[PDB]
């Protein structure tokens, strides 16, 4: 095509199901579209605090043309809510649609949505707009400072957001422990009506395939120390959506507060990254530490 | 990083909180007792009122001041379903204590409660007023509905005296081995205005910018409260005497005129040497050019006027 | 640490801090309304915090519900003889299969059956979030179908309203 | 990219050191984040005096050129509900930094427009998280702020700019440009800038487009005067010395006809007279009363519109009797 | 650990979640008591014109522990009851809020429950947060566990004595089917067992009816509309009605709408009734829907009797209703119209 950008597919789940992965961000606010020879990438970002990216690559179109010169990539900023409406009506006879086509032709003109049935195709313009100076960029996960990582299987993990929804959490707190003769202590207590309340994953390599803590430098491991993650719940359980879709989720947190979560579903990959409270309270470490001993 | 002065010396003891000695001393006899009663507290800003109501619940509970204490302030949610199940939850709450000893809940700012939330707090007064007592502190005591208060112990706080200022603030000088005068000392108190948070923050102000407080380094940053300048504008005998003041001291400085008629209203409203004939034509007048103003004419003009129509009614 | 309001409550009405005439006034009313078929189905009280209408209610009940109330056919929840003399709705209460604002209907249609060998005064002192509109507009039409209701018997049903001017809020 | 922008913002100040009459502030706030011991701040004062650009120039200092990513601003483009407070701001507040950058900074720009609810919840957001965060409040009308929120601030005001600081930025908006500026053009644009630099820049753009070869030709008063339609100081004597002296009709034909010279506007004429009358010395002190009060009354009702002739006589007739007490 | 019971079946978890969730719906506050054998699960509402109270046997958990007199922290809710022989039995009470514990107990829509622990520790070797705190424990089939410690407050105990009363007013006047002689053995053995003890006055009514009927009729009955629940009984049928009366304004206007739905069951049908010699009784039908559904919730093939039994004697008086399964005892006091 003659558009700077055009890629097309047959498949309609891979959309249906990231804008139902950005949907937990706000249903009226903005998003930030990438697009590079990679793939396209969704950026949202919350209140400074926590932000997701969700990667479609190459492999996931069946026609994939990147043919800008001048620039490597390509940003641009839509409203999720025209987005969401659009897709909503146009969706609504899913078993019909066969093709579904997205376009850009540079700075200054719209996105193009175009669903294409046998005989009928739907076009859509979004409009776009400035991208706020803020950069997304900023809340990242220094990679030379990871104080733990795990990995954890997407359904046990989703069994437990939903838990911890079900009964209002307010406050969550990951706790991540390692001893000898391979014992792994992964666990998230909730502060809520109910009280303290804890959701501990087994030591088995089923649901938490590895746990490693490296005393804040990614490289000496060691044993007897816990790490404690502070967050609110409000930020915490905006991965629900993504991690129903999940296959493997991997936990990343490093010394500066920062907690990285990668989803695993040719695929869909997303990455949330969130900020920890400023401090723990007496009361809340206290108990933390009699629910763990 | 450092503290700012004024969260870095909040008092943790009563007997560290200055002024109001005998409410203070009543806090103290209460706390070393142990039978706390439902109490409100009131005043105006920067006098301890936070300060004085978490020291005392700090010395009453002791070690069990985290599982015996509920904070709520106008930052947190406060509705009625906030009092139907928190608060109902924390007052249930079978808490062993010392004897004499009760959980407290603290509302601070308690005055921004919505209807609905403190006619429920009735009921939770009533029902568990044996394990519970109840802290509110406001700065208009009249905003807490009358059956509330009916419960409750008042406890008005005034407004400090220059002396208590002086002392804590020669301790704070101690504690960070500042370098001051008298002169100095003596123009923070008189910006201040009974307002020691605004007098400690003055203090780090002129020490950070030259070290040496005194009255021209404290004034080089500092202004004299606009208060008083509006008082001795409306005071004064001469017509060009107020116009003056009004250019000099309010106009060039950047004082909205908006501002500076409330002000007059608010400083008219307190003249006890002029009558109240005098009075009232004063505040007609000011309110006249304060609805002129609001529609948009906010000129230097109109505050001329108003101050020669205030000279005609003097005379 | 027992509070004095509490601690010298009144034991019995001769020591409730109520004008006499005032004291005469509502003694009869109440009596009048304890009847078979009392004109009166509803008393409503109004006044300042802290005049002692709940109070003198309480006292009066305790004298005025067992001199009615029928001897029990050797029929009870419990041995003793539950003494309810005075049935309160209460605001904050919350059960799972029930909306907010259907709570004061659901006491009313279970205050109705306390009549006779069950008969106990019901007073309505904490009352529903009458602020929401809607709760306030379901509050009155109870309170008139109360009024208005068919049924042969019914156990006197005594408000006491609480009144005061609600500050200025932001 | 700059050139495109208005002059008022193509010059907006990057650093400190741009930002002239302020001195005793600037150097206070320079000194604090220099020692780092920035307390909660309030920038008080009326437009255009360097608030905004003074808050963002610390910010920048404070964290480079990356200040965006740990600066949270609001002002009243946005909404600042009670809602807004409880959820977004506390949840800024109560979070770490980014890379541990120190503190976090909170802006409220035009903070006077937040309503009482909102400011009353910002208390024990400012206070509990004052390790955390700091917040700046920048306001033109005190009224409108709580006791409490003036109370937990330190205050700063921003005065009316200065003459000389007026003079350098001028100089240097002019090296910037190929322009030039008489010194009686300089002088006319400071006294109708009323302590504004936005007033100056808007006026000196003007200036310039209204120049034919601006490459070559200089900026006199008069040309600052047409752009902004202005009376020019010659006129507005003239017209008070006719009034003062010459009989009723005289005065009319005089008046209407500065004003039909260049069509300069009532309202114009009002104020420069008031102005010059303000440094007249009187004997009388109810020709001064008398005078204040019938312009004001004046001055309200052409605010409303109304007839113009019968506005002009009613000043001319008003100097007169003030004047014949 | 002061005590200790466990639940490993699934339908047992079931019967005690919806036990839990009816208990929650009467009042907001669940209390519960637990003696040497069996742990008693009760409510009652604001006005107190309904009870309800589960047994749960100690068999009915795959192990059981109770220590009285181990427990220090909140003594106030242990009790001591003399036995009629001269025994003493203790007794510990404390109130829980019933939609925590409701919400706790209620199966994930997608993981199943493999065990489910409930405690309390008031011992000596408590600490002080613990303190007045029920611990529950919930082992996933994904080997996932859950802990929380809802607070509960200490409470005495008053033993409720109208179904025993009721009881032996049953087996005086109405004590031939071997059932009927086999229920009059249980009502005998259970008074017995009990830790407590042709006038017109002495009229008694009991009618046992197969739940079913009962049930199939109320999935109909919406509460909402039809509050009031009346039953007609004669030596010929049996009639079930959901009504409600009207309410007609100043100017004859219609305030409230007037509506009924019955239901008739022939006397062949329902398993037994003895009527003291067409009886009438009206009371409330929310309670009474919410209750019949506890029972069907294990679905027991083995000794599967789905009946519930009735007993009410005159109008203003308690209606009694019981429902029984291998290890849990359902029990419905309810207060009746006093009209005629
Ligand atoms: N009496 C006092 N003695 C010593 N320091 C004081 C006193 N009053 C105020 N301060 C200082 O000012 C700070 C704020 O005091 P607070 O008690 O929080 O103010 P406040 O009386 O609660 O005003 P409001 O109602 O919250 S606006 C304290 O942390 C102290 O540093
Ligand atoms: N002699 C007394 N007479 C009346 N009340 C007394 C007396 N001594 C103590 N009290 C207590 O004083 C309180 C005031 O009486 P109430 O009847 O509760 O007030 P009220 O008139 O109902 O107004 P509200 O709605 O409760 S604020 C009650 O808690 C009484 O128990
Ligand atoms: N002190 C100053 N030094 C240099 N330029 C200034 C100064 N103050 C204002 N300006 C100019 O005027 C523009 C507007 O300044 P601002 O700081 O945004 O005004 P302000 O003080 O925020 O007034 P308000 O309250 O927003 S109406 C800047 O971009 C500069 O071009
Ligand atoms: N009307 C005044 C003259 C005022 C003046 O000339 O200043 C006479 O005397
Ligand atoms: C001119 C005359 O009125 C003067 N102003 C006096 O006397
Ligand atoms: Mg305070
Ligand atoms: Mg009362
Ligand atoms: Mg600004």
């Amino acid at each position: 095509l003659a558009n700077k950008f055009s890629a097309s597919t047959v498949h309609l789940e891979h959309i249906t199901t990231a804008l139902s992965c950005l949907t937990p961000f706000g249903s009226k606010d903005d998003v930030l579209i990438f697009i590079d020879a990679d793939g396209l990438s969704f950026v949202r970002e919350n209140n400074h605090v926590i932000k997701i990216q969700l990667l479609l690559s190459r492999e996931l179109f069946m026609s994939y043309s990147y043919r800008n010169e001048t620039e490597d990539h390509m940003k641009l900023c839509v409203k999720i809510n025209h987005i969401l409406d659009s897709v909503s009506v146009m969706n609504r006879n899913s078993d019909d649609i066969v093709e579904c086509t997205l376009s850009y032709d540079g700075h200054g003109s719209p996105f193009v949505l175009i669903f294409e049935d046998s005989f009928i195709s739907e076009r859509v313009e979004y409009s776009t707009y400035l991208i706020k100076d803020f950069d997304t960029n900023g809340l990242e996960l220094d990679r030379e400072r990871i104080s733990f990582e795990a990995i954890i299987k997407g359904e046990a993990l989703h069994s437990a957001l939903k838990d911890l929804k079900e009964i209002g959490c307010k406050e969550c707190y990951v706790y991540a422990k390692t001893e000898a003769n391979d014992e792994n202590v992964f666990a998230l207590i909730s502060k809520s009506q109910l009280g303290f309340s804890k959701i501990k994953l087994p030591s088995n390599r089923s649901i938490l395939e590895k746990l490693q803590v490296f005393d804040g430098d990614s490289t000496t491991v060691i044993d007897g120390f816990a790490v404690i993650g502070f967050f609110d719940f409000t930020s915490f359980d905006k991965i629900r959506k993504s991690t129903k879709i999940a296959s493997k989720v991997l936990f990343r947190m490093d010394v500066h507060g920062v907690l990285s979560v990668n989803i695993l579903s040719p695929g869909i990959v997303i990455e949330v990254c969130m900020l920890e409270k400023e401090s723990i309270d007496e009361a809340a470490q206290t108990e933390i530490e009699l629910l763990m001993e | 990083l450092q503290l700012p002065w004024v969260e870095k010396y909040r008092p943790q003891v009563l007997s560290d909180i200055v002024g109001n000695k005998e409410t203070i001393d009543r806090l103290q006899q209460i706390a070393k007792d142990g039978n706390m009663p439902h109490m409100i507290i009131s005043g105006m800003p920067g006098i301890g009122k936070t300060t004085s109501v978490h020291c005392l619940a700090h010395e009453l509970l002791g070690r069990s001041y985290a599982d015996g204490v509920l904070e709520l302030n106008a930052s947190d949610d406060r509705g009625i379903d906030v009092v139907r199940n928190q608060i109902k939850h924390f007052a249930q709450k079978k808490l062993h204590l010392p004897p004499g000893k009760h959980k407290i809940v603290i509302l601070d700012e308690a005055d921004s409660m919505t209807a609905g939330a403190q006619q429920a707090l009735r009921r939770t007064m009533e029902l568990y007023s044996n394990s519970t007592r109840f802290a509110f502190a406001c700065n208009q005591s009249n905003k807490i509905i009358e059956p509330l208060q009916s419960r409750c112990a008042i406890l008005r706080y005034s407004k400090l005296s220059d002396e208590d200022v002086l002392k804590r603030l020669l301790q704070i000088i101690k504690l960070e081995d500042v370098k001051y005068t008298n002169d100095g000392l003596e123009a923070i108190i008189f910006t201040a205005e009974g307002d020691m948070r605004q007098a400690i923050n003055n203090l780090q102000s002129t020490v950070a910018g030259h070290g040496l407080v005194n009255a021209d380094n404290v004034f080089k940053i500092v202004d004299s409260p606009h208060p008083l300048i509006v008082k001795k504008m409306l005071l004064a005998s001469n017509l060009e005497d107020s116009i003056q003041i009004l250019r000099t001291d309010l106009w060039k400085k950047g004082y909205s005129s908006i501002d500076i008629v409330t002000t007059s209203f608010r400083v008219t409203k307190n003249l006890a040497q002029v009558k109240e004939s005098v009075r009232l034509e004063m505040i007609k007048e000011i309110g006249l050019t304060h609805m002129r103003i609001l529609e948009g004419v906010g000129t230097y003009l109109q505050l001329a006027s108003m101050l020669a129509k205030i000279h005609k009614l003097n005379n | 640490g027992e509070q004095w309001y509490e601690k010298f409550k009144p034991n019995c009405l001769e020591q409730v801090a109520i004008h006499k005439r005032k004291l005469k006034d509502v003694q009869e009313a109440l009596d009048a309304m304890f009847l078979p078929n009392a004109k009166h189905r509803i008393l409503l009280l109004s006044g300042p915090s802290g005049c002692s209408k709940s109070t003198v209610i309480k006292e009066l009940s305790k004298i005025l519900v067992p001199k009615y109330r029928q001897n029990s056919n050797g029929t009870s929840f419990r041995s003793t003889p539950n003494e309810h003399k005075v049935t309160e709705f209460r605001g904050d209460c919350i059960v799972n299969d029930l909306p907010q604002m259907e709570s004061f209907s659901e006491f009313l249609k279970g205050a109705r059956y306390l009549v006779m060998s069950n008969l106990s005064l019901i007073l309505i002192e904490d009352l529903p979030n009458v602020f929401h509109i809607d709760t306030r507009r379901r509050f009155q039409q109870l309170i008139l179908q109360w009024l208005y209701s068919s049924e042969p018997l019914l156990p006197p049903l005594v408000i006491c309203i609480t009144e005061c001017e609600i500050p200025e809020n932001d | 990219s700059k050139e495109n922008l208005p002059w008022v913002e193509k010059y907006r100040p990057e650093t400190l050191d741009e930002v002239y009459g302020q001195n005793e502030v600037i150097t206070t706030v320079r000194k604090f984040v220099d020692e780092g011991k920035l307390p909660h701040l309030l920038f008080y004062g009326p437009p255009g005096t360097g608030k905004t650009s003074t808050i963002v120039a610390l910010a920048r200092e404070i964290y480079g050129k990356n200040y965006s990513n740990m600066v949270l601003e609001l002002n009243a483009s946005d909404d600042r509900g009670i809602d807004v407070v409880r959820n977004q701001i506390k949840d800024f507040a109560s979070t770490r930094q980014i890379f541990s950058k120190g503190f976090k900074l909170i802006i409220l720009d035009e903070a006077d427009a937040m309503t009482n609810a909102a400011q009353n919840a910002l208390r024990r957001v400012i206070e509990r998280y004052t390790k955390n965060t700091r917040f700046c409040v920048l306001a033109n009308y005190a009224h409108k702020l709580t006791p409490a929120l003036l109370s937990r601030c330190t205050r700063f005001r921003f005065q009316p700019l200065p003459q000389e600081a007026i003079e350098r930025r001028i100089a240097n908006v002019l090296v910037h440009e190929k322009l030039k500026l008489s010194p009686n053009a300089e002088k006319a644009l400071i006294e109708l800038s009323n302590g504004d630099m936005r007033r100056v820049l808007n006026v000196l753009q003007s200036c310039k487009a209204t120049l034919d070869n601006p490459d070559e030709d200089e900026i006199s008063d008069d040309v600052i005067y047409e752009c902004c339609g202005a009376p020019r100081p010659s006129d507005l004597k003239a017209v008070l010395k006719s009034i003062l002296e010459d009989d009723w009709g005289t005065a009319h034909y005089t008046l209407n006809k500065v004003r039909s010279a260049k069509g300069l506007a009532l309202i114009d004429l009002i104020e420069g007279i008031v102005k010059i009358l303000e440094d007249y010395e009187l004997q009388n002190e109810e020709t001064r009363v008398h005078l204040l009060t019938k312009l004001a009354d004046i001055e309200y009702s052409i605010s409303k519109g109304g007839n113009d002739q019968i506005q002009g006589s009613a000043v001319i007739g008003a100097i007169k009797a003030s004047f014949e007490n | 650990m002061s005590f200790k019971a466990t639940i490993t079946e699934s339908g047992k978890q079931n019967i005690w979640f919806r036990a839990i969730y009816v208990l929650s719906t009467i009042q907001d506050d669940i209390k519960i008591t637990v003696t040497t054998n069996e742990l008693i699960a009760w409510s009652m509402n604001e006005t107190d014109t309904t009870l309800c109270q589960v047994r749960f046997q100690k068999s009915f958990f795959e192990e059981y522990e109770f220590k009285p007199h181990e427990i220090v922290f909140g003594e106030n809710g242990v009790q001591v009851i003399e036995d009629t022989y001269g025994n003493s039995h203790k007794l510990y009470s404390f109130r829980v809020n019933g939609r925590h514990l409701t919400t706790i107990s209620r199966k994930p829509d997608g993981d199943g429950i493999k065990s489910f622990t409930i405690a309390v520790n008031n011992t000596s070797t408590c600490p002080e947060s613990l303190a007045n705190r029920l611990i529950v424990v919930i082992e996933m089939d994904s080997l996932i566990v859950k802990e929380y410690c809802p607070q509960f407050q200490p409470i005495k105990y008053d033993p409720i004595i109208i179904n025993l009363k009721y009881k032996r007013r049953f087996l005086d006047v109405f004590g031939l089917d071997p059932k009927l002689l086999d229920v009059f053995t249980n009502t005998e053995r259970e008074l017995t067992s009990a830790l407590f003890n042709l006038t017109a006055a002495d009229e008694i009514n009991y009618i046992c009816c197969n739940s079913t009927l009962l049930k199939n009729f109320l999935d109909n009955c919406n509460v909402n509309v039809t509050d009031e629940v009346k039953l007609e009984i004669n030596v010929h049928r049996l009639s079930i009605t959901a009504f409600t009366k009207a309410v007609y304004g100043k100017n004859n206007d219609l305030l409230r709408n007037a509506l009924s739905m019955s239901n008739t069951i022939s006397t062949l049908d329902l398993e037994h009734y003895c009527l003291f010699t067409m009886k009438s009784i009206i009371f409330k039908l929310k309670d009474f829907k919410n209750f019949i559904t506890i029972g069907p919730s294990w679905k027991t093939t083995q000794d599967g009797n789905d009946n519930i039994s009735l007993w009410f004697c005159h109008p203003g008086d308690p209606i009694l209703m019981q429902m029984q399964k291998p290890g849990v005892k359902l029990e419905l006091v309810e207060v009746t119209d006093s009209n005629i």
